């Protein structure tokens, strides 16, 4: 369980952050693009 | 230029721990999404951090939300240094303090509402020193890393421990820690603080060097300039960047003293110097101590200098001390001090050119309500033979110009001034203009 | 403040080039030809920079705004004005037909003189066109596959004519040289000066002024200044501005240059004074102007010397006996202010006295703008920031900069160049630009 | 004699005087004809060039 438990909680918790960061990433890139004509 | 530094810029979100780069730069410096990186910034200030990936930042920036800025005490368009991490702990036991005005009735719930939800499950990575903010509720607090098991950096994983233990911390002894003087609050002199690191903090951290390639270093140096400089603040921020045991000597204060007593504190100062060493002393107002000795028509003033000659004398090289002193007036110096063994060298910290002005300027207004028509490099411009003071004292009077440009929406008898006005507060350039116009 | 600017009038045009490109040719609209009381094909009067006239035939043209006026080349050149300059029109009512005109070939526009030129080129150009010509115009023929350059050297009766078949026309004497034009080209006024409309305002208004309209102040019982010092710094454009003043006065205008009259015999000094005080006294309405005063009329206390004293003397009583209806105002000019005999700055002798002082930075620029506008200058060329980098630097000194850039810039180029040679490769010439670096490396020797 | 010879003498400075100041109206005419038929000219070789101008702004517009 444990010594390897800690390495994918962390790994898992990152990719989640990732997530969340690419989830703005995309919105802004779209502001953008909605700037740019707007 | 080099890799590892990048320019300073705001994260899209607004994560304590996040650090975003582009892929290409990752890559490039050998770094993972999720890796914990070590960001260097002014000050010496580190921060400890999540390096991830984004699309939209450039390859030579770096993007952070203000929490991050703040604790490595750099400011939007920077530079910043940051490199691997690969040493960092689970943490054991970590103490947290909140700051004072952030919460009122306060050490009751801080752990359930605020932390143990921002930490939980999370595995943030967090400094000594670093001060972060968490909100929960409609209120926010501010809270500082006092310790860490281990020290500094530490990874908080659900099992470590978080102790919420002592007395809310002062915005004032957090405020102080803004205000240290450091080598970026100096403009205008790369040539000289360049020199005096390489007389004085080369040598003070290398001495197997020197006795190696069969040189001895020089260990009297001699800050002289007209008044307004910087001298007085290139030896105020040498003090906080140094490696060494530093002891301020500030001459008119030593004259002040009585017959003897003077004498004594020169001593005092050499000693403690020898004892603690690797040591700068820092003799500020030379001129005042040190005169030419024809000037001065008195027996005591003779004795001084004499006490200190024998003691700049009477170094022995492996001492490890470095004596800078500081001076506007360097030709009403004793000559007995700039022989050989003594002030053998010296650094002129002129007046500056446009582009120190300029830098200067920077500097005297980053804490400032400028508006869009200020042109500081104009300024810069338009004020030839300004020093650093003259510079300051300009961006001063601009924004008390600004204020009293504002009088009418204020009143003189009121308690404290109402903030929407406050907060609406711009310094215009027509306020620099009338500025110009008084110091002429 | 320093308020005399130009006004809006009606015979005042903005310069444009006209569509056609005829030497007599001055285009109008109706509208303005109507409200100025002009009829197509009169004779027109144009008056342009330093006292320079033209006379020309007006015409009207659709496509010509109502405030600007139209014309080739060749009369901007000799109105002096460019494109976009304002210049003044008036009827020419008095226009004789001319009896007999001398005019000259241009030296290098006519190399290797095919010697017949009444008949190839001006003969047909003039015949039975009736065009009007004026004394000191240069104009342009084009007849074979050369172009020639002509001036107009003496027309009788001068100093207009209308040139109509009987007119006589007299190719006598030695082609022109170029240089002895672009020297009248080269020649200085107003707008070569830079840093000092302030100034400049007011030595209008204390010399051009009350010698213009004396009828103004002797009218609210006003007596006018009539010694003027121009004092500065050395290089700082006093000497110009009187070379100025001198091309574009009303008045006739005599020059004393101190150091000249001091150059003469005991006597030969003071007599010249006096016959410039007497010159001008005669031709009034008139302004002499002393240049380096300073060099005649020192403190007296310094000059060991018996003659010196006596030219200072001569000068004072001259001052002093001019009756104020003399119409004369004495400009001079001096970089030593306080060394000049203070007998001089006297009532009645040099009562006002204007500072030529250093120029700011906004000066500065006109100034370098002045001086590289005959300057093939780069793309990468700032001279604002040039201007800015240029602290306490005067006239003289931005024209040496200016020099020295240019110098560097050659230096530069000194690989494809022989100084061997006779003459230089000519695409190497029309290739030579000003960098920048060339202004940093001049920048960087005068400090 | 010398009593008559500057009586003499004045009248014949009379008889040049109305000799040389005795020694149009078909030219007068001719030269004004002439000249504004001459300037009439111009015009046409204006007004002429004004239209071919006119025309190349219109034709630039589009
Ligand atoms: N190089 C600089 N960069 C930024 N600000 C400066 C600089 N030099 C001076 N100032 C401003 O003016 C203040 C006074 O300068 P100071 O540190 O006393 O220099 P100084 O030349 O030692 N004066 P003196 O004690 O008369 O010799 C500084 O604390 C700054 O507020
Ligand atoms: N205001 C200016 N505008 C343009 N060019 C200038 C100006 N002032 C000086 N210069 C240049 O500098 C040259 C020399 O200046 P000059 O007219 O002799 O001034 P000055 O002050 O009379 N010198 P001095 O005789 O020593 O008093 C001029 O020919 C110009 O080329
Ligand atoms: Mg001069």
């Amino acid at each position: 369980d444990v010594v390897v438990k800690r390495q994918e909680a962390l790994a898992a918790a990152r990719l989640k952050m990732q997530e969340e960061l690419n989830a703005q990433v995309e919105k802004h890139k779209e502001k953008l693009k909605q700037l740019e004509e707007e | 230029n080099r890799p590892n530094r990048l320019i300073v810029d705001e994260a899209i979100n607004e994560d304590n721990s996040v650090v975003s780069l582009s892929q290409p730069k990752m890559d490039e410096l050998q770094l993972f999404r999720g890796d914990t990186v070590l960001l260097k910034g002014k000050k010496r200030r580190e921060a400890v951090c999540i390096v991830l990936s984004d699309d939209t930042c450039s390859d030579e920036k770096i993007r952070m939300n203000r929490v991050v800025r703040n604790n490595l005490r750099v400011r939007l368009g920077d530079v910043i240094s940051i490199q691997p991490c690969p040493d960092v702990k689970y943490g054991k036991r970590i103490h947290v303090l909140p700051i004072d005005d952030t919460v009122e009735g306060i050490t009751g719930n801080l752990f359930e509402v605020y932390l143990k939800p921002y930490f939980l499950e999370a595995y943030r990575p967090i400094r000594k020193g670093d001060i972060f903010l968490v909100r929960g509720g409609m209120r926010a607090v501010e809270f500082k890393v006092v310790e860490t098991d281990p020290s500094p950096y530490c990874i908080v994983a659900p099992d470590t421990v978080i102790h919420c233990e002592g007395e809310p911390i002062k915005r004032e002894d957090e405020e102080e820690s803004w205000n240290e003087v450091g080598y970026d609050d100096i403009g205008g002199c790369r040539k000289q603080l360049a020199q005096i690191k390489e007389m004085v903090e080369l040598p003070l951290r290398h001495p197997a060097l020197f006795k190696a390639i069969g040189v001895k270093p020089p260990r009297g140096i001699l800050l002289y300039g007209p008044p307004g400089t910087g001298k007085t603040l290139i030896a105020r921020a040498v003090a906080n960047e140094t490696g060494a045991f530093f002891f301020l000597i500030n001459g008119p204060e030593i004259m002040s003293k009585l017959a003897g007593e003077s004498e004594s504190n020169l001593r005092k100062a050499f000693e403690e110097a020898e004892k603690n060493a690797p040591a700068i002393i820092f003799i500020d107002e030379l001129d005042a101590i040190a005169p030419k000795r024809e000037k001065t028509h008195g027996e005591v003033e003779r004795r001084i200098v004499s006490q200190l000659l024998t003691l700049m004398d009477g170094l022995k090289q492996r001492a490890h001390v470095i004596v800078m002193a500081a001076t506007n007036r360097p030709n009403s110096i004793d000559p007995a001090l700039r022989r050989f063994g003594r002030f053998d060298r010296e650094v002129d910290i002129g007046i500056p050119d446009a582009t120190g002005r300029l830098e200067i300027l920077q500097i005297h207004t980053k804490n400032m309500k400028l508006a869009d028509d200020v042109d500081l490099e104009q300024v810069a411009n338009e004020t030839h033979g300004h020093v650093g003071a003259d510079l300051a004292a300009l961006c001063s009077e601009a924004a008390l110009q600004a204020i009293r440009k504002k009088m009418d929406l204020i009143d003189l008898e009121d308690e404290t001034i109402d903030a929407e006005v406050m907060n609406s507060l711009a310094v215009t350039m027509d306020d620099f203009r009338w500025a110009l116009s008084q110091s002429n």
